[PDB]
């Protein structure tokens, strides 16, 4: 299948990006930086892992948005997108090959970010009994990939729309502001003002509308011990579908990325 | 045979950006698509590809529809001003494209020698020139056994030695039975290597034929400088009463400006005196025909100096 | 005399990238600088602009130094590929060069009237094409009525109508008395518009003269293209038997390289036997002279149509 | 003169920048935002301490956004090869790109701080109006003078490299260095070095970074949220000479760019 054959390019194009190796090293040295300063200030594991998960609310979009904002429109300025459509491909095989090909980059970024950091934590206590950490970080490594795969797909929606690489970053920095640090911040003020005509108890029953909160919802499941994340503790839904809506924010966003790719 | 276009037309909204185009193409004949203000310099060029759909009629590339992958495996294409993925190496860029077109990987190192890029292989695409990228964009079009090439300005930024043998590479290919389509704006330099022209403007086809056909079509004069012609007077006046202009150049040379409908029979009259003595004919070129057919399309000329 | 390059041997790092050219230029002359595979053309283009220092030599522009501010008001220059200012407007970026060269501001509007840009003036330069940027970059080089131009591939991406009209605008200023230097790589086509060519290679000047001077020096074969002959194979088996490398271009179109002892009487075989529909005698072009003047110095011809 | 003529473009080029008009207005809403809450705290010397930390994070960022493509954006754009053929000097286009970018930064703070200065007139009616000319008037002729250093920082870095993307790699590299590194390594000489390297030559360590001097000139007579600026009363240098090192931090860092541009 040729969807893997375009993904061998974007894996090789992603690893030779100079900025992407800089941020993923900066992700990994801050991955141990919460880990070393969370162990030397302690003596445990789930108390500091929310601060570890709060690091990945910033950088795992910013790894994904730096990697994939110039995938569709970055090949349209180069003209190779017009060349690739003359090649024996579907339109969707370009996008799904870019989504797989950028997808194994940042899957390998958290395996070099968290994987050194979590195995350093097991080699800094020696009596944490490291087999219980596999149920902790294995619930955490999968969600970090599943977070950034949404932000890969949100990058492909914006990069399908715009016509130049310079205005692609103006939407790429816009979505990283809006989803990470604005859409939680509006819900702080929406708690304190919305009580007369719009009841705030009925507010978080359908707060699937920000996946980085769902990234923070899965990483405090059973390990709460917060702020805006206490509103998800009022959910009567189980946490198993809190996985499944985050996987649903890939396929809703990829279908919007596929339909915008057919309008070029 | 290779490309057959039966009366198609194209519209973005309801305005016809291409109107009533009817082309044909043989298996070895190369074709120069020339347009400057009509959209059919590029929207017909996308219509040979599967990039657009024929909204009025239908096209046939190698007897098939142009969206089949069996068509595109034997179809090369080179766009204008293409820059590739600049952090990626040069040899793996072709090794990316050979996996996509289904070409064998043994062809990759041959084609980098065939475009002269082996000294510049295994380097980044950002440290390439304009024409050094144009060798790379040529080389992906030669992948497999490409029956049809579409070259939109293939010689821009190239070396002057590298321009000429590229046409000899094309003349290698059209003698091998693979017809190409050229799309240039620089008209001298493709006119020595084109086989028939496809000049069109204002969204419609103006004229299609050979360069001998269009000078037979357009009334357009030639300049026949015949050096060394003896006796100077009776061979001068004999073209003036025959409907032509004979320049009385005083260095024993008679320059006849004719109408080229009687082209060869004055040329046989130029061997009728026995001493033609290294004559020179100045046919009107491709851009001289391009100035004609805009007036046939109604595009007016400029002032005495504008552009 | 406008440009007097006398004995300039430019080196850096003991490389000798330009070795001892003696290049003069008249007043109404138009010059063609042609060079590749080295820094011959581009450093000599930098030497006449005065932004590169003449190491061991004098470059007398209009009798003066090339870094004087008064000679940079009488000079115009168009570079390689100028994406100018993508947030500026079209009228303002030529107005920006109007105050820079010191021209009057009643010239910037008529130059956008002259060069066909007034329909797209007061628009963003990122919305311009490559042809409109070359339209724009010409107009700053025409600004302030300069006495010396320097155009470095001025017709790339350009309209083929406006490609022809630009050499009319050069010949408008050739009749004004301003010397023009072209630095092209689209060299078939500029030979109808230059007066002298200057081919240089490996940092050394190979040949300078007119095309009558180069064809008298360089003995070249003459391409006799004939289309519409009766049997194509009967002549390709005969012209190769006569000692001429003749090939076919269609099912009936041949061209024959001559020797000019065989250009005349062997052309009598073409008329009275196997009658064509057209005979187009090509002169040895400036592209053909470039292949000779390379192969005097180095760079032997690529095998079987590669590169 | 030629130097105004190149500056008339660059003044009109920065006003048509879509990027700079965003974050100058984001500076302007952040300038009135701290002034609104600082008036809500009534801490009037704590207002100007907090606004100086805001311009520490943004007046380098606006100056680096304005001039990271100021020399190398002319080179890959091809105009720089054209511009030296004009009746100009090499340094005559550096000063004209300096003055033309500099008056944008003067117009950045006059639309940013000056509305926030008159935001005090909207809410605090009864304050000393005559003190505000000494108060916010110390901001306007210092935030430009920090911003003109980062302009001349940008002309050094955009003169050296030969790629517009690599100039952005040194743009945030120099923005992390003089803002969020040099305070931390001087904090590390207090904490990790324990004052055991050299105690007596601690006050000479501040002139190698203009951002603390910008914090020093605004917290010169008013003390308050100092934090890392605990050497401010330790200086034997008066604050009148603290202007002059900042003007020397232009004139060294401007003349090093002209030494770079002379052998570009």
């Amino acid at each position: 299948n040729q969807v893997w054959n375009i993904a061998r390019k974007e894996l090789s194009d992603g690893l030779r990006n100079r900025w992407l190796l800089a941020i993923s090293l900066l992700f990994a040295v801050l991955a141990v930086g919460i880990a070393w300063l969370g162990a030397a200030a302690s003596g445990s594991i789930p108390a500091t892992i929310a601060s570890l998960a709060s690091l990945a609310t910033f950088l795992m979009p910013l790894i994904a948005l730096l990697l994939a904002y110039d995938a569709i429109v970055g090949e349209d300025e180069g003209g190779t997108l017009m060349l690739l459509l003359t090649y024996p491909l579907g339109r969707g095989q370009i996008l799904l090959g870019k989504f797989v090909g950028h997808g194994l980059i940042l899957a390998l970024a958290v395996l070099i970010g968290f994987g050194c950091a979590a195995l350093a934590i097991a080699l800094l206590v020696e009596g944490v009994e490291l087999g219980m950490l596999f149920w902790a970080f294995g619930r955490f490594m999968i969600s970090s990939t599943l977070l950034g795969w949404v932000f890969l797909a949100f990058a492909y929606v914006l990069s399908g729309k715009v016509n130049e690489k310079s205005s692609a970053a103006g939407l790429a920095l816009g979505v990283w502001f809006l989803f990470v640090l604005v859409f939680d911040l509006v819900l702080l003020a929406l708690l304190v003002l919305s009580e007369g005509k719009f009841n705030p108890e009925l507010l978080p029953w359908l707060l699937l509308l920000n996946p980085t909160d769902i990234y923070r919802l899965i990483n405090l499941s059973g390990f709460e011990g917060m702020g805006v994340l206490s509103l998800g503790a009022d959910l009567p839904v189980p946490a198993a579908v809190l996985w499944l809506c985050l996987l649903a924010w890939i396929g809703v966003s990829l279908l919007l990325a596929y339909a915008i790719f057919r309008r070029r | 045979n290779a490309v057959e276009i039966q009366g198609v037309s194209q519209r973005y909204g309801s305005m016809t950006v291409l109107h009533d185009l009817n082309l044909n193409l043989g298996e070895g004949e190369v074709l120069g698509l020339f347009g400057h203000n009509g959209a059919g310099k590029t929207t017909s060029m996308k219509l040979i590809l599967g990039l657009l759909s024929p909204s009025e009629g239908q096209v046939k590339v190698l007897g098939r529809a142009p969206n089949d992958p069996q068509v595109r495996r034997q179809l090369g294409y080179l766009p204008e001003n293409v820059t590739f993925y600049p952090q990626l190496s040069g040899r793996e860029t072709l090794r990316h494209f050979a996996r996509l077109k289904g070409a064998a990987l043994t062809q990759v190192d041959e084609l980098l020698e065939q475009v002269g890029l082996a000294h510049a292989a295994d380097r980044r695409v950002k440290t390439y020139s304009k024409g050094m990228r144009q060798r790379l964009g040529l080389a992906q079009a030669l992948l497999g056994e490409p029956r049809l090439l579409l070259l939109d300005e293939p010689t821009v930024g190239l070396d002057p030695i590298a321009t000429q043998d590229l046409y000899l590479l094309i003349d290698r290919l059209r003698q091998r039975g693979t017809s190409i389509i050229l799309c240039s704006h620089v008209l001298p330099g493709v006119e020595a290597h084109i086989n028939r022209a496809a000049i069109l403007a204002k969204g419609c086809l103006q004229a299609v034929g050979s360069l001998s056909q269009l000078r037979a079509e357009a009334g357009l004069p030639v300049r026949i400088r015949a050096s060394g012609i003896s006796e100077r007077d009776s061979w001068l006046q004999r073209w003036t009463d025959a409907g032509h202009s004979a320049r009385g150049l005083s260095e024993s040379s008679i320059e006849v400006v004719a109408v080229n409908g009687h082209k060869l029979v004055l040329l046989r009259q130029l061997l009728g005196e026995g001493e033609p003595e290294d004559i020179e004919i100045h046919q009107p070129s491709l851009e001289d025909l391009y100035r004609y057919y805009m007036e046939r399309a109604g595009d007016v000329r400029a002032q005495e100096g504008r552009l």
